[PDB]
This record gives structure tokens, C-alpha cells and sequence, in this order.
């Protein structure tokens, strides 16, 4: 254990990187990109405010991190009080669930690329991946996953738009823009199937 | 690498603070062989080192905030 | 203060907007319909020649009825700002 | 004598201040940037001055991870309350933006999505109308009262927490859409019919229609339609506020 | 808790300095009273005792839980007091400087902390 | 009474809280919020260089709070300066006219809510309301009144943008931004209908009514 | 009767705190800065010349416009006060005259009437009876109104160019192009071929 | 009764703890506003 | 006549305070910065080069352009002052001359006449005696006009590219295809092929 | 010859302020983020990954790219500094050389020649004698040109997709259908199936070599 | 009862102590019997210490208020 | 009809006349005029010093309050 | 002014002590004048009168032949006492002014 | 024809002449030139210090005001 | 061709040289060297402190100017 004043300095300094922790280490990027792509899908880039989407992504991130938060509480929050383990060793033990999660959600190709970017040859085991190699690989994997989910969301709305345009063309209309007609049908399909709750359920299942 | 160097610097500063505090504590009990001027000099050196660490932290945080505020 | 007052002032506001925008929109619509029926009669079809007289007609519309719109909107704003301290809650 | 125990007063006045200020920074109308920061801070300070002496004081030190857990708890409660309240205005904004987009007011989004050219002016109109209605129905007083009341349900002291409850707030994201359609279902429908009518005109002599006759007619029709539809939002406004409030009451516990 | 524990040693040493100076001032006041044995405390042992077990009082007329020991007299006196003024004034000055040292150390630590909480 | 040193200490300390009195106990708050909202409405988030709006708000507040200040001076400051009323009683005497102004403008619902939140007994008349209840009730009432005034202010400046966008859309110019066209017209409106005299008079009446 | 030198020093160094307030509310800085901000908005680009350049240029323009008033103050107040011929208070009272005349010459009657109504003023009489605390807010209100009057007519030619370009582009057929993107270079061309900066400074100076 | 030694020491702590709370809350609020000032 | 050392260092620090204003209103920083901003707007990439990169480039270009003036100030003014040959007042007066000459070289006679007539200056014989208070705003106005001229001229090739791609898309019947998406990559290609960055910086340097 | 401790501390803390400037004008960062600023434009989603995610990803990629340069600086210069075998002046002189070499290898000769001519520098015998005042802006210019080249090349497959989709839409008589919204999901498909992000970062890292 | 009440009580106590010391000093200067210079001087000393304590409390309290009003909301 | 400027002028006058009275008393005591006592001279000088410190502290508080009010954004 | 009311008592006491000091020194100086009466003031009564001077003759102790009633011992003790009380008044007034000052300093 | 730079130059020069005069008087007193009194030397030194501090305060106020004016968002 | 980096290096070298000379003289005086006086040691230390303070203030002003210039929106 080192000095209390140094501990305060380090704690307040690490408090600054909270957006970095939320974005790079948790899943917040995935939900935020999925929400952005879904908003782009419905054809209305300002229908729900950016604030509301950010808060919804924050709540989803909190739930989906609740198991990792519980593991942190068991391994770090509690034993730091009983003083069986404390300080930097307890900090590393508490960060261990974050690795496990980020190893689970990271693809092998990104980790391989970032290892050969750091000349880390003897990285043989999969539970001793350094943070420098694990973090950007995890972010890239999250970007790929979010884009895939966005395309899957895109498919039904694209189908509806194409169907509306095809019926307009077949009915004889050649000048009517299909977007105006298809927008309320997109909304009634989204509400009627209750798209939102199934979307959040799938995102939670998507881990 | 860089995190390792930062950790080493923080460890050195905290070792400074701990040594000064332990020397002052021993001198408070009346232990022989510890002089007042040495205690004061060590305390001031620890304060200087801690202020240097604080300033370096401030500059690094400001640089990080300035970098992260760019418009891609 | 009452919600009836709120909805009444909103409705009057947006009817003022309708009165402000109706001459220009109606003139543009009439010009477009006239040019379209002339195209249908003459069997001429280019999507750009209907855009030409519309601008001229709508711009003339400000020449003729512009002062009326400017006087109506100013009167609305003046009355709203004068009655502001009596619909406070 | 001359004690004035400072730690007791600090621990009594801090955590309620944290929760009240966390609600203030996110609750609608109380979180609008137009208010000077010092006014918000003073309102939080005075509310805490009124409330805190009645509450049981906590004794956890500010220099402990327990204090960090407490601060996180207060921030979570405040932001959850404020955001759940904000959901209703989000729904009203959605309905207004959709009415405006069916007006053809901003056609550039259909061709250039998110191209720095968008004006949901109807969304703003109904957003500020909704804010005026919320002010009239004294929703903010209720918010403050419920912020106070969540103590009896959830005391300052660290208490265990649940899960699907968070989903509920996240699942409230559905309401913004669902209720949004409930505000746009009549007018859009008639607009739809109007567009259908325009289609019948285009089934006649080819071209010479749409983009030249459809836009002004549909713009004027949307204007007068939803001008007549303005009296309808207020019952729906109260319905939205009641939905948000009882969802908050049920799920916060 | 952490901040309270970090500043507890010097705070307790400074309180014990205050009590020792009260005792020394009492010895100086009673320097001409016949039949008064000079009293003093062992600073180190009492300081360790107060740290391991918290401060306590006899009553609360109230007084600390410190052990008031007798000072060995230097030379005899007919009235029967053992307050030797040279010893009293040397201990008074030494306690004065050590109390000022404690104030300096505690103030330095508290600034050394406000500096950190200063952003 | 207190010693002269204590009186000087209290006077110097009380001189600190002047911004707090201006913001939470004075007309300044609902004299600003309206200015910020109006600046947001016209589309020029800088235009009157702030400082200008702050000076105008200060002068408006000074002109509006004149009778309250006069009553405080005649009832509290004058007897205190003439050694007729002690320092600890001048404050109590002068806090009453400010409290009355704070009531003339503070709504009820807020008073009932903050009377309930303090677990205080029934308040049969306004003479039983303490300052601990009136302060935040007055603050909330002022915030709500300012926001109401600003939100009815906002309507014409959005109406103009709506009609501008509709007119632009009639002719098929779908790629023309409406804000750039609407801003000169909003400035023209605010010039024509005495933009500031009407707003100044409306705010002043809003206080004295 | 005269103030002590310590009192004079205290008042003099305290009065320097109101220098930005004097420059903003009481001088021509407000109108020029508002017109400059409106002109950037009207140019099609919101921050082409940095705020620093515009602020310095407005300061220089304000100094050049107010130089006659500054000379009158120096002749009437500063010079006879520094030579120890008049007291500080009388020097301030004498020096407030040319600035009062400058503020009055640009003050709307309605603004002064309204702010005299709100200050309970009754029989005012000569234009030389308006107090400073009444004259100042009326001057600020008149300056804001005049700046808006200048800005909304500065906006006109750029709106003309925008509308002409949009109409030509859409009537020709290319309705998918953004008219503002093509219009911005032409707005710059119009501003540079008219000598927009020089003529704008000339108009702003002549407005007084 | 309580002496200046105890009064001043507890007074200073309380000041230190209040400053720590203020700084930590400021960091949290800044992080939250940076997150919400995003662009999605 | 020589200022005492404490007054000298007070003047030095107070002058160091005004450094950004001197950089913006006396050097070539403003014109380069305006042209860079207009160029960034012209490519359709409003935030591709970060503001800090362009600011650093403009600073380095300004230093290179003003190197002869700085050398003249060093040789003629600063060097004797550093060797205690001349006082601070005369050193500043001697150092003003090269910078003024540079500013007069890049000013327009019409703006100088406007500011002279506005300031009620008496007839001035030749460029030798023109006050800095007169020259500085005129130089700033001339720099603004020249920067706008350069930016408007630069806006031309991208306008050509946009028009030709829009016409090519329209003649194919593609009525709802926006031309910006197709034009942006070709704008980048055009700027890359002509070695745009170094050519534009060389052109800016050559104009000074 | 060594500087005093006070001067060394002053110089170190002063140079700590130039960290963003050094990162932008001396490291790889400028080429990376700019390309990202274009890539999010090519995909059709200006929102894209959030700005902070892209900035941090660029920062990590920059650190990985400059790992050899950082290691060489640590070995040659900073290690004797920590082990007291060098001064601050000599350390500053020695540590910049690997970074100067890294900057020079990505510097186009034309820009370097332009800045020489513009500084009126004498005949530079060889790369080793190039002043930093001449190498820095030339490196920034070449960096911008290379970033624009990479971005334009990136813009190609999405242009292919947009053209193909628009041609398919128009060949069927569906003239009133905006092809951007239809082609956006297919652009996302292309970026997903080919592993666009990993491929792009690998290409950037290889480009710097 | 409340924090403002406690501060008012502290101010009243300090002022009462100072007034008592001043009154005793004036009584001694008056020549009235029974008042000793020792007690006068010691009471003046105690009053000065109490005034300094009040000044320090005011200084800190003002500093804490300024710190809170700087808090971001 | 209260006047803040009038009140400030009255306070500044009070301070200035106190200082001038002390100065004139010192003038007469230096000139040797009978009836002036040295202790009275010193006491009046110290009273003037206290009054000027009063004025300086009120100035500091007022300037700080004005700057904090004017540094706010609407 | 309120500042005068706080410092009125000590200033008047200090001035009265100085005046009585002058009177006592005049008594000492004129010790050898035949027919000189030793004069003094009653400090408390005059302090009342000034807060809300008249000279009182000293009661002679020993009858001298030249009519001089000045006694060395009595007035020497009174002189020393007045000096001490003047110093005490200076101390009290300085303490009050210093307290009023440290209230303001900051 | 009033130039603020001219007035600033005049005040700065006046401060400089006061400082130089005090320095030369102290110089001459040190060299033992008859006709120079120590009290006047110290008084003129203190007056020079007062003038320089007044200049410092005026510069501080002007620089602060310039930075507040120059940082507004146009 | 005058370069600002060269001037900054020269100023830093001058400050370091003055500090080193003062430190060396003080070290020699502590070691009992005969030809060094205490007043000279203290005066040289004070002059070095003044020079380093001037350097610190110039650095602060330069950093403020740079951070103001690099915070533009171009």
C-alpha cells in the first residue's frame, strides 16, 4: 500500500477516463451504433433525440454489465473491506471479469492482427492477453458486430420500401415518391410487431 | 511501456512520501539519530515531488481532453 | 392559463401560419395544375418546364399580397406580446 | 462547548444534495441550459436544506469506496427519474417530426440521410407546446415530490438492487414509438389518403403531376389538418404524463 | 476512514503535546507551593497507548486517562516541593517547539492533500 | 447587541452572498431566462454580446425592485444607521418586504408542495409561512413563469420558419435551407413590432400584475 | 472641498473594473459587433474571419468613431483635473457631458420615454434633464434596434443570390444539388467585387 | 470541553472531505455531459 | 531618457501579452488561415484536416514568410538593444519601421484613405509618416479582402467538377441521385493529382 | 554545461503542453484520423462509430505504429537520462534523431524542397543535415496528401455499389426511388463481409512501412 | 436548533465575551474597587483568542461556500 | 428615493472627511499650535486607517460580486 | 459614526490620563515655588463628564513655612501610577484596533 | 488627436523618471555628496515604489479587461 | 535568419548559467573559501531567483498565447 495522497491523485485521475472506459471497455459502442443505424433505417434522422438514444444505450449497458459488476463486487468491492486482498492486486482481480468479458466478445482475427502489430510472439495462452492488444481488437470486433446487427435491422425496412415502390410502379404511378407512402407503413410495422422490445431482447442475447 | 513508466514514477513519489512520514513518526516518538532539519528537508522534498506529479497529471489530462475534442 | 387557453392560442397561431402560407402555396398549386393540364392537352412531357412559371408566379405573389402578410404577422406578434402578462400562471 | 461537529452536518447534507442535484441536471425544464448554473445549484441546496434534517444521517466516510457506491447510487436514481420523465417529450417530438416529414417539409433526408440539412419545425412546435402543458399541469413539483419520496422506498444507505427493473426503463423506449403513433395515427392516415388521391391523378395522363401539384396541396392540407388536431394533444399529454409517472412509481420500487 | 486514519497519528501526538503542556504549566504555577511533587508524563508510552486504544477520561470534573508520574527531585527543599525551575522551563520550551513541529507537519499534510483535490 | 468587531465581521461576511440574493431572491432570474430564450429564438446565439444582456437585466431589476428597496431602506436601514435598531434586528425588519414581494409572485401549488415536504403543520394564512418554505416556492414559481413567457415568445419565430419552409417547398426547391432564409425575416419582424419596447413593457407588467 | 488622495486612488482603481461595461453598453462597440456577427452569418460561412480579428477591428472602429468625444472629454475633464485645477467629482461631472450628448444623439425617443415611465419620472423638460441611469438603458435599447435594422438589410443581397441560384438550378432541372454549396463562392465574389469590407466600414461610421 | 486542537482538526478534515466530494462529483458530471454531448 | 529596468520588464511582459493580436493583425497569419478554412469548406470535407493541423501549418508558413522582417528587426533594432547600444524606446521605434514597410506593401490605398478621412488626420506627405493606428485597421481590411479574393478564386475548379458530374448524372435520367456523394471522391482526386497542398502554400507565399 | 534542476523542470513541464501538437505533426495520428473522417463519409453514415471511439482507435494504432521509434528513443536517449549519464540538452539532441528519420522516410521530396526554398536555406549536404523547421511542415504536407490519396482510394467500392444500385433502380422504371437509402445497407454488407475495419487498419500500418 | 441558529449562537457568545471583557476593562479604568489588573488582562487575552477563532471559522466557511458555488450543475 | 450611487458617494465622503480631519490635526500638531495632543493625533490616524480598510474590503467584495455576476452566461 | 462610539471610552480615558500626567508633572516642577498649591483632577468624575476640566486642590499633609503644599512621595506615586495606566490604555486601544483590523484583513 | 498609446507612454515615462531620480539620489548619497539627507532618500524611494505599484495595478486591470473583451463569441 | 527556438535556447542557457554560478559560489563559500563574501552570495542568489521568475512568467504568457491560438475554429 502506497501513500493516501497518491491514492487520491490516482483515483481522481482515473475518474477522467470514465467515457473511455464506457466506450472502449463496455459494450456501449455496440448499442449506440445499432441505435444510429436503426434510426437511419426508418428514414427519420431526428425522430428520437440523440439524448434519449444515449440514455437508452446507457441503461442497456448497465443491465448487460450487471453480471460483470457483480463479479467485480465479489472479487474487489468486498475483499477490499475485509483486507484479505487490497490495493493494485485487488484492482487487477476486479479488472479480471472485464477481461473475461472482452475475451468472450472479441474475435480471434483482431487479436491476431494487434499482436503482430506489437511483435508479441510468445503470446501462447488465451487468458494472458495484454490490455494493449485486447482493447483495440475488442473495439474493432464491436464495430463489426454492430454493423452486422444494423444490416439485419435494415433488411425488413428495405424489403418494405422495395415492396411499396414496386406496388406503386405496378399500379401505374411513375412520379409518386415511395418514401412518403412507406414511412407510416414502416412505423406501423415497427409498432405492431413491437420491434423495440424484441430488439432489446436480441441485444441482451447478443451479449 | 508508458503505463509502466507512469507506475514507476508514482511508486517513486509514494516511496518518497512514505519515507518522509516514517522518519517524522520515528522522530515524534523521541527516537535518537533523527534530526529535525533532515525531517523538514525530507518533508519539503516529498511535497515538491508530489506537486511535480500533480502538474504532470494536469498537463497530461489537458492534452488528452484537447486531443479527444477534435472534429475527426 | 387553463389548457383550453393554451390550445386556443396554439390553434390561433397555426391558423395565422396557414393564412400566411395559403396564398403562396395555392398560387403555386394552381400554376402547376394549369401547366400540367396544358402539357396533357398538347401531349408534351418534360419535368422541368413546370418548374419555370411556378417561381415567377410565387414571386409575383409576394409583390401583390406581401404587405398584407407583413401587416397580419406583425399585428399577431404585437398582440401576443401585449397579452403575454395576462396569460401568466 | 463550541463543538459544531462538522462531519455530522456534512454527511447529513451531502447525499440528499447529490440525489437532488442529479435529478436537477436531467429532469426536463429543470435541466434546460437557459437556467444559470448557480440558480440550479441554489435550488438543490435549498431543497436539501429543507429535507435533510428529517432524514436519518449516514455515517459512512467520504474517504471510502462505500462513499463512491453511494454517489453512484444517487446519480443513478436521479438520472433514471429525469430520463423517464424526458421520454414523454421524446414521444411528442417523434410524433411532430413524423407529421412534418409526411408534410414533405424536409425531403432532403430521403435522399441524403443525416446530411446537415433537416428542420423538424413541427417537432419543435409540439415539443414547446408539450413543455407549456407540462408546466401547466405542475409536473415538475410532482418530480421534486417523488424525488423526496423515493427515500422512503429506497433510503440513502446502500441497499441491494434488482435487474429487469432497468429493462423497464429501457423498455420504456417502446412507448416513445407506440404512443408516438397514437398521436400521429389520425392525421397521417388522412394524409395517406390524400397521397392515394394524388396517385389516382397520376394514373391519368403520364407525368405532369407530383412535385408540381402534390406538394403545395399536401402542405396546406397537413397545416390545416393538424391545426385542427391541436386541441387533441392535451388529453394525450395527460395520458403520457400519467403513463410515465406510474411506470416510474411501479419500477423505481 | 482512510483520511481519518492517515492523519490520526500526528493529531493524537499534538493533543498529547497540549495535555503535557497543561501539566507543565500546572507545575510552573505550583512552583512555590510547599509540598507539591512535580508531575510529568512519559510521552512515547502514552502516545502508543492512545493510539492502540482510543482516548478516555476519568470522569466527564474531567481529566485525561494519562498516567501522571512523579519527577525525581534534583536537590532537597525544606518546604517539600520537587519543582526545579530549570527542568520545568527546559521541558516547557522543548514541548513548545515539538507542538509547533506537530502543527507544521499536520498543516503540511493537509495542504499536501488540498493540492491534490485542486484541479 | 454584538460587539463592533462582531458587527463588522457579520457585515463583511453578508456582503459575500450578494449574487445569491440577486439570483434566488430577486427578479433577475426571470429577467434573464427570458433573454436567453429570446436569443435562442431569433437564431443568433451570440448577437447581443452577453454582457449587454446582463447589463440590461441589471438595470431592469434595479428599476423593478425599487419600491422593495425603498421600503427596506425606510424601515430597516434608516433606523439601523441612526442607532435606533440593532444590527440583529435590522435584518429581520428588512427581510419582511422582500418576503412579501416573494409572495406576491409565488404560485400556490408550489407553496402547498413545499409545506408538505417539510412535514410542517397546517398554514391557515400566508402569515404563518416561514422563509424556508417561501424561498424554493418562489424560485420554482419564477422558473415556471419565465419558461411560460419564453415558450409563448418562441411561437412566432417558429411560425415564420414553418411558412418559409412551406413556401420553399411549394416551388420544388427542396434543397434550400429554410433557416438561412428565415433569419433575416425574423430580424425584420423583431425590428418592426418594437421588438424590445414591447418585451420590456410586457416583462415589467408581468411583475406588476 | 476635495477628496483625499487615498480616496481618489481607491475610486480611480475601482472604476477601471467597469471598463468592459463602459465599452460595451455606452460606446459604439455593441452596434459594430452585432453588425459584424450578422454579416458573418450572412456570408454563408459562420466563422470565416476569427472572432479575434473582428473584435480588434471593432475596437479600432469604436476608437476612431469616439475620438472627437474623447478629445472633448480630455479638453474638459482630463486636462484640467490632471493639472490640479478641478476636483475629481467635478471633473467627472464635466466629462460626462460630451458622452451624454453622444448617447442622446443616437437614442430613440420611445426608448427614453419608456424608461422614464418605468423610473417614475414626471416633469422632465429640457433634453438636458435626463439622468444617466435613465439615459443608459434607452441608449442600449436603441443601439440593439439599430444594429438589427442594419443587419436585416445587410442580409438582403445574399438572399437574392441564394434565391436566384436555387431558382436557376431547379428550373434547369438539377434539383438534387445543394444551392448553398454553389452559392457560397458567388457570395464571396459579390463581397470582394463590391469592396464589402471598406463600404461596410464607411456605412457603419456614417451611421453616426 | 473540546479544545482548539480537536476543533481545528475536525474542521480541516470536514473541509478536505467536502472538497473531495465536490471534485469527484465534478468529474462524474463532466464525464456524463461528455457522453450526452455525443452525436450517435 | 532610458526607462529603468523594472519599467522595461513591465513593458516587455505587457507587450508579450498582446502576442496573438500582433500575429493576427500585423503578420500574414490571418490571410493564410482564412484561405485554409475556405479551402476546407470547398472540398466538401468540413472537418477532414483538424483545426490544430491547419493552425500549425499557417503558423509555420507565417514564420517563413516573415523571416525577412524578423531578420531586419533583429539586425537593426533588437541586436543593438541586447548589446546595450540603444534604449528600449528607440529600439521599438526602429523595429516598427520594417514591419510597417511590410504592412504598407500589402495594403490598399482606398482603405488607407478611408481610415485617414475617418480619423480626421491632416494631409500626410508620402508613406513615410502614416500613424500605426491608421495603418493597422487598413492593413487588416486589405488582408480580409485579399483572403476572400483568393478563396473565391480557389472555389472554381471544384465548382466545375460539381457541375460536370451533376450534368452527367442528369443527362442519364438519374433524377434522384445526389451529386455530392459522387463529387467528393473526385474532388479529393483532383486535389491530390495537382499536388494541391504544396502548390497552394507556394501560391500563398508568392503572393506576399 | 548541464542545466540547473529548476530550469530542467521548467523546460520539461513547458514541453509537456505541446503533446497534441507533437502527436498531430510528428506521429502517425494525422494520417489515421483523417482517413477515418473520410471512411465514415464513404459508408453513408456521418454518425458512424462515435467520434471518441475513432479518436481512441487512432491513438492506439498510432502507439502501435510508433512502438519501434518510442523504443529507440527510450534506449538511446532516455535511459542514460534516468541512469545519469546524459544531460537534458544532449538527451533532447539525441532522442529526436530516430523520430526525424521516421518523419523523413514519409516526407515527399517536393514539399521538403518547397520549404527549403521558402526558408532560403543553404545547400543541405544530405538528409542528415535537414533542419527540423524544414522537416516538420513538409512532413505535415506530405501526410495530408497521403491521407487524401488513401481516402479517395477507399471511396471506390462504395461508389461502385451506389452506381450499380442506381442503375438497377433506373433500369426498372423506378425513377422516383432515392438509391442512397437502399444502398446504405449494402455498403454495410460490404464492410462486414470483407472485414473492412481490420483490413483497413492492417493496410494503414503496412502503408506507414 | 439549525446551522444558522448555531452560527448565531456562536456569534452571540463571542460578542458577549468581548463585551464582558471590555466592560471589566472600563470598570478597572474607572477606579472602582475589587477589579484586578490580572483578571482584566487575562479576559482581554481570552476575548482576542475567541475573536480569532470566529475569524478563522468565517474564513473557512466562506471558502467552502465559494467551492460549492463553483460546483458544476 | 434611495440611490446606490448616492450611498457610495456618502460613504466615500465619510472616509475622506475622516482622513482629512486626521491630517489637519497632524498638521496643527506639527506646526506647534497649542491644544493638540500626540495621543489624539495617533488615535485619529489609526481611526482613519481602519475606515480606509473598511472601504477597501467593501470594494473588494463588491468588485468580486460584480465580476461573478458579469462572468455568467445567459 | 459607530466606529467613534466603540473607541470613545478608551480615547477619552487616554486623553484624561495625559492631562492628569501633565498636571502631576506641573506639580513636580513647581515643588519649590513658595505659595503654590498642589492641584489635581478626579479622574472618574471627569471621565463621566466627558463620556456623557476642573482642578481640585490636594489636601496638604505636612505644613511647610513657605506655603508650598506639594508632597514629593504622594505625587511621585501618583505619577508612576498615571504612567502605568496610560500604558494600559494604549495597550487596550491598540488591541481593539488590531482586532477590528484582523476582522477586515483577507 | 488623443491617442491612448500616447497617454500610456507618458505615464510609463513618468514612472521611469521617478525611479531614475530616486536611484540617482541614492547613488549620490552613497558617494558621500554633501547636501543629501537620508530621510529624503528613503521618502523618494518609497514614492518610486508607490508609483511603480500603481502602474502594475493599472496594467493588470487593463490586461484583464482586454482579455475579457477579446474572448467573447462573435 | 532569426529563429525563435534559438532565442529561447539562449535565454534558457543564460538562466541556467546564472543559477549555476550562484550555486557554485554558495558551495565554495560553505567550504570555507576565503575570497567570497556572504553578501555577494545572497545577492547573486536573489538575482538568479529574479531571472528564473522572469523566465517562468515569460513561459506562462507564451503558453497562454499558444493555447489561445490553437483553440480557434479556423
Amino acid at each position: 500500500s502506497w501513500s493516501l495522497s497518491v491514492q487520491t491523485l490516482v483515483f481522481i485521475t482515473s475518474l477522467t477516463f470514465l467515457p473511455a472506459i464506457l466506450l472502449m471497455m463496455t459494450s456501449f459502442t455496440r448499442i449506440i451504433i445499432v441505435f444510429g443505424l436503426l434510426r437511419n433505417a426508418l428514414g427519420t434522422p431526428s425522430a428520437p433525440p440523440n439524448q434519449v438514444l444515449l440514455g437508452l444505450a446507457l441503461f442497456l449497458t448497465f443491465f448487460i454489465m450487471s453480471p460483470v459488476i457483480d463479479k467485480i463486487y465479489v472479487d474487489a468491492y468486498q475483499p477490499f473491506s475485509e483486507q484479505k486482498i487490497s490495493m493494485q492486486e485487488a484492482l487487477d482481480k476486479g479488472a479480471q471479469p472485464l477481461r473475461a468479458f472482452m475475451l468472450r466478445q472479441t474475435r480471434e482475427a483482431d487479436l491476431a492482427l494487434f499482436a503482430r502489430l506489437a511483435n508479441s510472439g510468445p503470446l501462447q495462452g488465451p487468458e494472458a492477453v495484454p490490455m494493449r492488444i485486447l482493447l483495440p481488437a475488442y473495439v474493432t470486433s464491436e464495430l463489426k458486430t454492430a454493423f452486422q446487427i444494423g444490416f439485419t435491422i435494415f433488411i425488413p425496412f428495405l424489403i418494405i420500401d422495395l415492396v411499396i415502390a414496386s406496388v406503386l410502379m405496378a399500379l401505374g404511378m411513375m412520379m409518386v415518391p415511395p418514401a412518403t407512402i412507406a414511412l407510416p407503413f414502416k412505423l406501423m410495422l415497427f409498432v405492431l410487431v413491437d420491434g423495440w422490445q424484441l430488439l432489446m431482447g436480441s441485444l441482451a442475447q447478443s451479449f | 511501456s508508458f503505463a509502466g513508466q507512469l507506475h514507476a514514477a508514482l511508486d517513486r513519489i509514494s516511496d518518497r512520501q512514505a519515507a518522509a512520514r516514517v522518519q517524522a513518526e520515528k522522530f515524534t516518538l523521541g527516537e535518537p539519530g533523527i534530526a529535525l532539519n533532515d525531517v523538514m528537508a525530507d518533508m519539503q522534498k516529498a511535497s515538491v515531488s508530489m506537486q511535480m506529479g500533480i502538474q504532470v497529471r494536469n498537463k497530461l489530462v489537458a492534452a488528452y481532453q484537447e486531443v479527444m475534442s477534435m472534429q475527426v | 392559463m387553463t389548457p383550453e387557453s393554451v390550445m386556443m392560442m396554439g390553434t390561433e397561431a397555426m391558423k395565422v401560419a396557414l393564412a400566411l402560407a395559403a396564398p403562396l402555396l395555392l398560387v403555386a398549386l394552381i400554376t402547376g395544375l394549369i401547366i400540367s393540364i396544358l402539357q396533357a392537352a398538347t401531349q408534351i412531357n418534360e419535368m422541368t418546364l413546370s418548374f419555370i412559371p411556378k417561381i415567377v408566379a410565387v414571386f409575383i405573389a409576394i409583390i401583390v399580397a406581401g404587405p398584407w402578410m407583413l401587416n397580419l404577422l406583425l399585428d399577431y406578434v404585437r398582440t401576443l406580446f401585449s397579452n403575454l402578462p395576462y396569460i401568466i400562471g | 462547548v463550541t463543538s459544531e461537529q462538522w462531519l455530522y452536518w456534512l454527511h447529513l447534507y451531502f447525499w440528499p444534495l447529490l440525489r437532488v442535484l442529479a435529478l436537477i441536471s436531467t429532469a426536463p425544464i429543470l435541466s434546460e441550459r437557459a437556467i444559470p448554473k448557480r440558480v440550479k445549484l441554489g435550488l438543490g441546496i435549498m431543497i436539501t436544506l429543507v429535507i435533510a434534517p428529517s432524514l436519518p444521517a449516514n455515517d459512512t466516510p467520504l474517504f471510502s469506496i462505500a462513499a463512491l457506491w453511494l454517489a453512484m447510487q444517487q446519480i443513478l436514481i436521479g438520472i433514471a427519474l429525469g430520463f423517464t420523465m424526458q421520454f414523454a417529450f421524446a414521444a411528442v417530438r417523434t410524433a411532430g417530426e413524423f407529421i412534418g416529414l409526411q408534410m414533405g417539409l424536409s425531403f432532403a433526408t430521403f435522399v441524403d440521410p443525416g446530411s446537415h440539412l433537416n428542420m423538424p419545425v413541427l417537432a419543435r412546435i409540439m415539443d414547446m407546446l408539450a413543455m407549456l402543458l407540462f408546466l401547466t399541469f405542475n409536473g415538475h413539483l410532482w418530480l421534486i415530490s417523488l424525488l423526496v419520496d423515493t427515500f422512503h422506498t429506497l433510503p440513502i444507505g446502500s441497499n441491494p438492487v434488482n435487474s429487469n427493473a432497468f429493462m423497464a426503463l429501457a423498455r420504456a423506449g417502446g412507448l416513445i414509438f407506440l404512443n408516438g403513433l397514437m398521436l400521429a395515427l389520425p392525421v397521417i392516415t388522412l394524409l395517406l389518403t390524400l397521397n392515394l388521391a394524388l396517385g389516382l391523378l397520376n394514373r391519368m395522363a403520364p407525368q405532369l403531376s407530383i412535385f408540381v401539384i402534390g406538394f403545395p396541396l399536401t402542405l396546406t392540407v397537413g397545416i390545416m389538418l393538424m391545426a385542427a388536431l391541436m386541441p387533441l394533444i392535451a388529453p394525450f399529454c395527460e395520458h403520457l404524463f400519467s403513463e410515465i409517472f406510474n411506470l416510474l412509481a411501479d419500477i423505481v420500487s | 476512514d482512510r483520511l481519518d486514519a492517515a492523519l490520526r497519528f500526528q493529531q493524537e501526538a499534538l493533543n498529547l503535546r497540549a495535555q503535557r503542556q497543561e501539566i507543565l504549566a500546572a507545575n510552573i504555577a505550583n512552583a512555590d507551593t510547599p509540598g507539591y511533587q512535580a508531575r510529568d508524563i512519559d510521552f512515547a508510552s502514552e502516545l502508543k497507548k492512545v493510539m492502540v486504544r482510543g482516548r478516555e477520561e476519568t470522569g466527564g470534573v474531567s481529566s485525561p486517562a494519562v498516567d501522571l508520574l512523579y519527577r525525581v527531585p534534583d536537590q532537597p527543599s525544606l518546604d517539600g516541593n520537587t519543582v526545579d525551575m530549570d527542568r520545568e522551563r527546559t521541558q516547557f520550551a522543548d514541548n513548545s517547539l515539538k507542538y509547533q513541529m506537530g502543527l507544521t507537519v499536520l498543516g503540511s499534510q493537509l495542504k499536501g492533500m488540498m493540492n491534490v483535490l485542486q484541479g
